[PDB]
């Protein structure tokens, strides 16, 4: 019934600060709290602190003293976390989570990347089969090469293809990321119908479409 | 701070069988919370106050324990339960989480579907040449990929990536990308990706001739 919308991913220079936000959709909750949680390397979770927007005090984790400052805007009840004097150790996904007795709702996370490197949009290349192969299914792909920072999101036919899709985790090599995505479809549906990969890179505000054409 | 220690870090469970994982606390706590995180999703509270199910959680999940020892149990493991589970306590300031238990499910062995792709014409103009090999929907997760250019093994210049266990069909997939310079790409003719997997005594070979 309630959804939390976090602000978008951030690329921050070492030494700078960043302020990320978390807003809950319409509700009549009274004594609810919002917790902030750091997930490093897609694995370990750390509780940073929390707030009670309908006036309560703020909880802090002493491990983050001088690193995180939690506030709430009274007007909108939007929650904010400012991260200070950033280093590479602060690169992580930061989640906001709302708790109200027997219900809980987590935001989608905000990826913060701390780096001196600049934004580079991906080069998106369609992968069509070579000479041939022939089965009942055909596998197509899209190579999403040489971007920074994370994330990118990939869809196929704007979401109309999903069950046959595998989008692989990005890998970092020499300060740029590369990922690939594959989609498998019946041989009777391609090339007779269009197949297109859609690649979004929020850091460059790009949404690139590449149609897969037979070689 | 109260430190939470989970066991096991990773486990493979038979479908339909009982699964148990535990969380040990460095000091007693009144209650323990559990969270599920599926691939590419936020954590979600799953069991709260030791034994209470969150909204939407099915009956096969339960939680138990007291003092310093807590458990999360699945009465009958299903494919959709493959995920990482974290315990979380609210007694101490600060709150803390356990390191997680990564749960995978067993299924019948499945051979990878292997597909090789030449560099796109678009990439070649940039002076790079990536040859991509997908190895899709295999089980078990242990697999090895070898590249060959004109019959000779190439080890350097390869980027591999692996998916987590699929929630629906319980398989794994892999991508392997060999990136050469365009000039080196055009010096050789034959490009091959070979998959070694327990489902076949001989590796699965996909190849193409630069033509
Ligand atoms: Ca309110």
């Amino acid at each position: 019934e309630v959804q939390l919308q976090q602000s978008g991913p951030e690329l921050v220079k070492p030494g700078s600060s960043v302020k990320i936000s978390c807003k809950a959709s319409r509700n009549t909750f009274t004594d609810y709290n919002l917790d902030w949680v750091k997930q490093s390397h897609g694995k370990t979770l750390e509780w940073i602190g929390n707030v009670y927007p309908n006036n309560g005090v703020t909880g802090y984790n002493q491990k983050f003293r001088g690193k995180a400052t939690l506030t709430v805007d009274k007007s909108s009840s939007t929650a904010y976390m400012e991260l200070h004097s950033l280093t590479s150790e602060d690169s992580a996904v930061y989640y906001c989570a709302l708790y109200y007795y027997d219900v809980s709702y987590w935001g989608q996370g905000t990826l913060v990347t701390v780096s001196s490197a600049k934004t580079t949009p991906p080069s998106v290349y369609p992968l069509a089969p070579g000479s041939a192969a022939q089965t009942s299914m055909v596998t197509l792909g899209c190579l999403v090469k040489g971007y920074f920072p994370e994330p990118v999101t990939v869809t196929w036919n704007s979401g109309s293809l999903s069950s046959g899709v595998h989008t692989f985790p990005a890998v970092l090599q020499s300060d740029l990321y590369t990922l690939s995505s594959s989609v498998t479809v019946p041989s009777s549906t391609w090339p007779s119908q269009s197949v297109t990969c859609n690649v979004a890179h929020p850091a460059s505000s790009t949404k690139v479409d590449k149609k897969i054409t037979p070689r | 701070q109260i430190v939470l220690t989970q066991s096991p870090a990773i486990m493979s469970a038979s479908p339909g069988e009982k699964v148990t994982m535990t969380c040990s606390a460095s000091s007693s706590v009144s209650y323990m919370h559990w969270y599920q995180q599926k691939s590419g999703t936020s954590p979600k509270r799953w069991i709260y106050d030791t034994s209470k199910l969150a909204s939407g959680v099915p009956a096969r999940f339960s939680g138990s324990g007291s003092g310093t020892s807590y458990s999360l149990t699945i009465s009958s493991m299903e494919a959709e339960d493959a995920a990482t589970y974290f315990c979380h306590q609210w007694r101490s300031n600060p709150y803390t989480f356990g390191g997680g238990t990564k749960l995978e499910i067993k299924r019948a062995d499945a051979a990878p579907t292997v597909s090789i792709f030449p560099p796109s014409s678009e990439q070649l103009t940039s002076g790079g040449a990536s040859v991509v090999c997908f190895l899709n929907n295999f089980y078990p997760k242990d697999i090895n990929v070898k590249w060959k250019i004109d019959g000779s093994e190439r080890q350097n210049g390869v980027l591999n990536s692996w998916t987590d266990q699929d929630s629906k069909d319980s398989t794994y997939s892999m991508s392997s990308t060999l990136t050469l310079t365009k000039d080196e790409y055009e010096r050789h003719n034959s490009y091959t990706c070979e998959a070694t997997h327990k489902t076949s005594t001989s590796p699965i070979v996909k190849s193409f001739n630069r033509n």
